[PDB]
């Protein structure tokens, strides 16, 4: 009785280089509960990371907001890295500024 | 919250 | 529509690592006001939204309380399912719960909710009279005859047609400032080049509440269901949402295609070109 997160990596505001934002990963549709999401730059785990309240929809599924904020700039690479009992390693997401 | 209590 | 407001409960075992954490969030329409964690600290219910705050000791004491007591209840629950369904003590496994009240233009109740899920299956609901259960299975037939023969659905039907119904009202009327403010969506189309053949267009909606929206793409005014990316309706992170809508369209083919928005917050539906 499981089911696999939706994963979508994207900025709280339109990106600009340079521009102060937000970065979000927004896991949905998951079930059960424990579920592992890290945001990345360049790879590499970002500390200052928060999360939403535990929450569900209709279905019963889960959905969780994990947010930092982020200043974008060209070269600069960011990603999500999610795991869940359903999925046999980790699911890594790549920002991009035009989803 | 609703204050009635019981457990399935 | 109507407006509403919902509790959703959660409760989670883990065997050799203590009793199961419970969590609840309240929602005023897609505003959340409240939060508990019984793992927190020192428990407490806490504020979420800006308007309310303004509520005294007293609503935080009292609702501190009855979420500490559901967090036991929730525990014999859990414990009362194992049993039910035959399971051994060593898996963990879930609990959920969701009730509220939408509220009518009259300021009474225009239906009631109270049902529960069990490792992510429906497993009892009080029905929309208020005064009888549907349960999904044998287990929940259990269930359904001790909370008939403690009368639960009628202290539900006092509580969802008063109390829940005055404290939303109350709600709606503090927080009208953003509660009952609309707020449309901020709209525009891009365009990204797959190749010389085919590039594709998407269509924004940013920034707005509520959740519930409507996004299209049309092509000489027919619609383009089946070749159309929609993306879930997603948080901003500021209590706002965003959504977007994809087609992949022919080169020199961008003129064709309209994308069309409805939401509560408009004026009227817009219509969209590249």
């Amino acid at each position: 009785i499981q089911r696999t997160p939706k994963i979508q990596v994207y900025s709280r505001h339109p990106a600009e280089n340079g521009k102060s934002n937000f970065l979000n990963c927004y896991v949905s549709g998951f079930h059960p509960s424990d579920i592992e999401v890290d945001l990345l730059k360049n790879g590499e785990r970002i500390e200052k990371v928060e999360h939403s309240d535990l929450s569900f929809s209709k279905d019963w599924s889960f959905y969780l907001l994990y947010y930092t904020e982020f200043t974008p700039t060209e070269k600069d690479e960011y990603a999500c890295r999610v795991n869940h009992v359903t999925l046999s390693q980790p699911k890594i997401v790549k920002w991009d500024r035009d989803m | 919250h609703v204050a009635v209590e019981n457990a399935l | 529509g109507s407006h509403s407001m919902r509790y959703f409960y959660t409760s989670v075992s883990r065997p050799g690592r203590g009793e199961p954490r419970f969590i609840s969030v309240g929602y005023v329409d897609d505003t959340q006001f409240v939060r508990f964690d019984s793992d927190a600290a020192s428990p407490r219910e806490e504020p979420r939204a800006p308007w309310i705050e303004q509520e005294g000791p007293e609503y935080w004491d009292r609702n501190t309380q009855i979420c500490k007591t559901n967090t036991q209840t929730d525990r014999e629950s859990l414990r009362n399912l194992r049993g039910y369904y035959n399971q051994s003590e060593a898996g963990s496994h879930t609990l959920q719960r969701m009730y509220g009240c939408d509220v009518g233009p009259d300021g009474r109740l225009l239906r009631g909710h109270n049902q529960f899920a069990y490792d992510g299956k429906d497993y009892i609901a009080l029905n929309e009279d208020l005064s009888s259960w549907t349960a999904a299975d044998t287990a929940a037939q259990i269930t359904q005859r001790k909370w008939e023969a403690a009368r639960v659905a009628e202290q539900l039907r006092t509580y969802l047609e008063g109390t829940c119904v005055e404290w939303l009202r109350r709600y709606l009327e503090n927080g009208k400032e953003t509660l009952q403010r609309a707020d449309p969506p901020k709209t525009h189309v891009t365009h990204h080049p797959i190749s010389d053949h085919e590039a594709t267009l998407r269509c924004w909606a940013l920034g707005f509440y509520p959740a519930e929206i409507t996004l299209t793409w049309q092509r000489d005014g027919e619609d383009q269901t089946q070749d159309t990316e929609l993306v879930e309706t997603r948080p901003a992170g500021d209590r706002t949402f965003q959504k977007w809508a994809a087609v992949v369209v022919p080169s020199g083919e961008e003129q064709r295609y309209t994308c069309h928005v409805q939401h509560e917050g408009l004026p009227k539906p817009l219509t969209l070109r590249w």
